[PDB]
């Protein structure tokens, strides 16, 4: 229903469903690794 | 190793921090949860900052006086990924913020009246020009400096 | 239509808002006579609420060409 | 100057364009060819204060006037009283 | 404004640049009108020259 | 005053208009026509009526007495007319002169619009050092 060469719109602040959430999933990485200050690698 | 002291393998001052400070976390002989199922200083908050024992990983990590750990990162003895490892990371992530900045933008100024399509958003995030960033191998590191954004357009 | 009337022109005066930028034109003057002919027009507004100005061929440096 | 703020433009046509401004501007002085043929930038300006209501409307395409007069009477500021 | 009415759309106004004083948000693009819109959003010199609604 | 009472533009009181500096220097005053008894708006905050006579209200300073237009022409009438009174006579015949309605053609009068050179590239700053022999007193 969405193929090739840009799509459908969206509101003024879907940024408030982008600050809240996405970014929100990141506390979700900041407790899985409840900590940082350098980091091991994969 | 360098200006401050040595890591965790020994750091006296650092040790004292572990202990007083946190463990006075204690400080509440009891405070009632003999069996009780809520008040969670008790379990972790300490232990999660704490079972962080004579281990924190081991990280090297220099630690000065008062034993709070300092970051050198000069690419030596041990400390390399306290800037570069999380540095290229900052670069890569940004730049694929604005590679697409210069994208769900350079895809509009055309067709028919295109004068604020941007207060609404055509493909949300761009969700089309999206991956162009991870789908940057090399990319702007050549095509930016040769063609398109070409000195012409400069 | 035969030569070029109003098909693409830069501005070069340095006072004019969209100066170095090239937008589109319209009914450029006919006669031998005056000194402020040529309407020009482009999308981008400017410091006034309404911006659709008239410059004049002593100049339009279009420039290459 | 003594009131010298340039609002001039090129059309100096004054229909659905600009009129506003306490006394100062008795123009319509048609110069021998400028479209709606009324031109220049002022009349006798030794009369009124310092607005920029002067543009706000109808082009000056450059600057637009403001206070610049310095030499400044009193009838030139409401308050000589 | 249409879109178009009076009387003779249910079809709601989602899409076509502007609304709020009449050489309105103009086709031609700008930012000021994005603090406009929120500010003076409630006001009454515009919406209609006629009491009526406003109290409604 | 009263022994000569010649009025026209009704009001009653007000701490608004005319005070000491309209004798000791200049004066300024507006006059007008009108149909039938109508209540107006006023400069200086107040508000009254009309009917006629000369319909000749006197006003502190001339920015004040043209505002009868900036509303007092959203209330019918060709004719409204302000002059300049002194403490003795004339020169400065204010709305007198020639024609009227700032947007017509009889003569040209003053104005000019140019300086020496026109709006063009005055990236050229201030020129000569101000010296009594080269046309910069205009
Ligand atoms: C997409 C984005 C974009 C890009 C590629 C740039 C790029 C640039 N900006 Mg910039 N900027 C932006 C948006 C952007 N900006 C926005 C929204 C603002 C707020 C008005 C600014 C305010 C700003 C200022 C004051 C300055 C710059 C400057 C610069 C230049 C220096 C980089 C820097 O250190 O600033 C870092 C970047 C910012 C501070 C911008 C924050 C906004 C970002 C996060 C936009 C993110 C994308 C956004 C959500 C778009 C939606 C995506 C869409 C496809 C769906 C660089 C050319 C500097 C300059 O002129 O020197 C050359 C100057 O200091 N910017
Ligand atoms: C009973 C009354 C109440 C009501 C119903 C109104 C209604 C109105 N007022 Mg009003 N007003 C009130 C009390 C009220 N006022 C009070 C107490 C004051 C004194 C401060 C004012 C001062 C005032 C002014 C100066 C103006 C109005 C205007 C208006 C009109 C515009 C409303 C609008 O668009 O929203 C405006 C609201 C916003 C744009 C939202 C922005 C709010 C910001 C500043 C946030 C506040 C800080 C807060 C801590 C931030 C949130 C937390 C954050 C840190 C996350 C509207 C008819 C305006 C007008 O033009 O009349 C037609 C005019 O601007 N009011
Ligand atoms: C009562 C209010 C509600 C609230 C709390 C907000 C709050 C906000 N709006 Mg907003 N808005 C609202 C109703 C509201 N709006 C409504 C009803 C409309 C009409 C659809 C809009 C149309 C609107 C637009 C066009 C914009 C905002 C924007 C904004 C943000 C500007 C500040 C900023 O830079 O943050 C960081 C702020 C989040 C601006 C924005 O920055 O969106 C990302 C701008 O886009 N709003
Ligand atoms: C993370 C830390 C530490 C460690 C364990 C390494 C490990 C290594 N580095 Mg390295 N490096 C470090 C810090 C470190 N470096 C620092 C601080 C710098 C800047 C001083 C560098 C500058 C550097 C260069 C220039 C190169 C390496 C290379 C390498 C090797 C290839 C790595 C790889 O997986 O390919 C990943 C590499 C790429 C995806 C492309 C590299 C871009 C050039 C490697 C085993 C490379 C190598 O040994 O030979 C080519 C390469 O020469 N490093
Ligand atoms: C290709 C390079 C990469 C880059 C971009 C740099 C860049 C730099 N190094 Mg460096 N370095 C690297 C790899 C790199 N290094 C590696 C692999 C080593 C291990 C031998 C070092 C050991 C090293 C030392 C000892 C120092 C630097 C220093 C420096 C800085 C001078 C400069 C910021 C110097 C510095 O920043 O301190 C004054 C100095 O301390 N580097
Ligand atoms: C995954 C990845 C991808 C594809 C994107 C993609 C994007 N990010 Mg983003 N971002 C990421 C990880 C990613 N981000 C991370 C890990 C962080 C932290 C952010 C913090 C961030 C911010 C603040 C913003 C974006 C924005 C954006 C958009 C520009 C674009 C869709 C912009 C929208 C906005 O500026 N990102
Ligand atoms: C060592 C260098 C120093 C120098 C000499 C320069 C020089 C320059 N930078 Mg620059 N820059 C520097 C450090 C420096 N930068 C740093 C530390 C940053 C951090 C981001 C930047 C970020 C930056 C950005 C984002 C941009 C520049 C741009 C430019 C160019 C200006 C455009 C121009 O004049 O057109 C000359 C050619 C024509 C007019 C045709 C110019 C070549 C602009 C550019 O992209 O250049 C390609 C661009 O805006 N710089
Ligand atoms: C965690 C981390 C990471 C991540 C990163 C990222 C990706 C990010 C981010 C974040 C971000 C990316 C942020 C940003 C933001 C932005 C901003 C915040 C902006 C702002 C703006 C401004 C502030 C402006 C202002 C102004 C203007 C507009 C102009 C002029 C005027 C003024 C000044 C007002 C990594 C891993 C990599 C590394 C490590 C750490
Ligand atoms: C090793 C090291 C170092 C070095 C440094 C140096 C030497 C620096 C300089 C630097 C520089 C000298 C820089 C500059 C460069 C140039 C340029 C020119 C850049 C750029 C750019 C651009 C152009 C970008 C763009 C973009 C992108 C890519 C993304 C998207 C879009 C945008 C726009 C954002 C340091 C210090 C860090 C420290 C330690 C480490
Ligand atoms: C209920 C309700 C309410 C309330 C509201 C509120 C109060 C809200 C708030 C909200 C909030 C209060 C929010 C906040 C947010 C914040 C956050 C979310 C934070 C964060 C973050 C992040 C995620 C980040 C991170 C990071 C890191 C890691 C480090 C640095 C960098 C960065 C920043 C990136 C009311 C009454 C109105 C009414 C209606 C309903
Ligand atoms: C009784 C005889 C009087 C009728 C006058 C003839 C005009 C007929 C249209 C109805 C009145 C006009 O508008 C009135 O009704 C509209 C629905 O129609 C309402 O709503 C709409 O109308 C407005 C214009 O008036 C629009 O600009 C508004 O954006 C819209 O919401 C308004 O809140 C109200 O002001
Ligand atoms: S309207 Fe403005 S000529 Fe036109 S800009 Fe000069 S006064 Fe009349
Ligand atoms: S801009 Fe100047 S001259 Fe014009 S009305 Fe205002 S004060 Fe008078």
């Amino acid at each position: 229903m969405r193929d090739f060469k840009t799509y459908l719109s969206v509101a003024p602040v879907l940024s408030t469903l982008w600050f809240g959430s996405l970014a929100g999933l990141l506390i979700e990485i900041n407790r899985f690794f409840p900590d940082a200050l350098t980091f091991p690698f994969f | 190793d360098i200006a401050g002291l040595t890591p965790c393998k020994e750091s006296k001052q650092f040790a004292k921090r572990e202990k007083q400070a946190l463990k006075k976390l204690q400080a509440s002989l009891k405070l009632y949860a003999d069996d009780s199922a809520p008040a969670l200083a008790i379990k972790a908050t300490m232990e999660k900052t704490k079972k962080r024992f004579d281990n924190y990983g081991k990280y090297g990590l220099l630690c000065g006086s008062d034993g709070l750990p300092h970051l050198i990162v000069s690419g030596d003895q041990r400390h390399w990924g306290e800037f570069i490892t999380p540095g290229i990371l900052f670069l890569y992530i940004a730049g694929w913020i604005g590679w697409v900045g210069r994208s769900y933008l350079i895809a509009i100024r055309d067709e028919k009246k295109p004068t604020q399509k941007e207060i609404i958003i055509d493909v949300p995030l761009a969700s089309s020009l999206l991956f162009r960033g991870f789908s940057w191998p090399v990319a702007a590191y050549r095509e930016l400096l040769n063609g398109e954004l070409v000195d012409n357009n400069f | 239509i035969g030569p070029k009337r109003g098909s693409k022109v830069k501005i070069l005066r340095r006072e004019s808002y969209w100066f170095k930028n090239v937008g589109s034109v319209v009914a450029v003057d006919q006669d031998p006579k005056t000194r402020y002919p040529v309407v020009v027009r482009f999308a981008k507004v400017n410091y006034a609420n309404i911006s659709t100005n008239n410059y004049a061929l002593d100049e339009v440096e279009e420039v290459a060409a | 100057m003594s009131h010298s703020v340039k609002i001039y433009d090129t059309c100096i046509g004054c229909t659905q364009c600009v009129r506003a401004c306490p006394t100062d501007v008795l123009e319509m002085i048609p110069w021998g060819g400028c479209k709606a043929k009324q031109i220049a930038s002022a009349p006798r300006t030794e009369d009124c204060v310092g607005c920029k209501r002067c543009e706000s409307a109808c082009p000056t395409d450059f600057l637009s006037v403001r206070v610049y007069l310095w030499h400044e009477t009193t009838r030139s500021m409401g308050l000589a009283y | 404004l249409v879109d178009r009415d009076p009387i003779k759309t249910s079809f709601e106004q989602w899409a076509k640049p502007g609304h709020f004083s009449r050489t309105i948000a103009k086709g031609p693009d700008t930012t000021t009108w994005i603090w406009n819109l929120h500010a003076d959003a409630h006001d009454f010199d515009s919406h209609t020259s006629d009491l009526e609604e406003i109290s409604r | 005053e009263l022994d000569p009472n010649t009025p026209s533009p009704i009001f009653a009181g007000s701490t608004g208009g005319l005070l000491r500096k309209a004798q000791v220097e200049e004066f300024y005053v507006i006059t007008w026509e009108s149909p039938k008894e109508q209540i107006f708006e006023m400069p200086t905050g107040g508000a009254a009526i009309m009917r006629e006579g000369p319909n000749l209200l006197k006003l502190a300073r001339k920015e004040q007495c043209l505002a009868l237009g900036t509303r007092l022409r959203s209330k019918y009438k060709i004719k409204y007319q302000f002059y300049r009174v002194f403490p003795s006579g004339e020169v400065q015949y204010l709305h007198p002169k020639d024609g009227v309605y700032p947007e017509k053609v009889n003569p040209g009068r003053q104005g000019v619009g140019l300086n020496m050179r026109s709006i063009g590239k005055n990236v050229s700053p201030i020129e000569v050092k101000f010296t009594g022999k080269q046309p910069y007193d205009l």
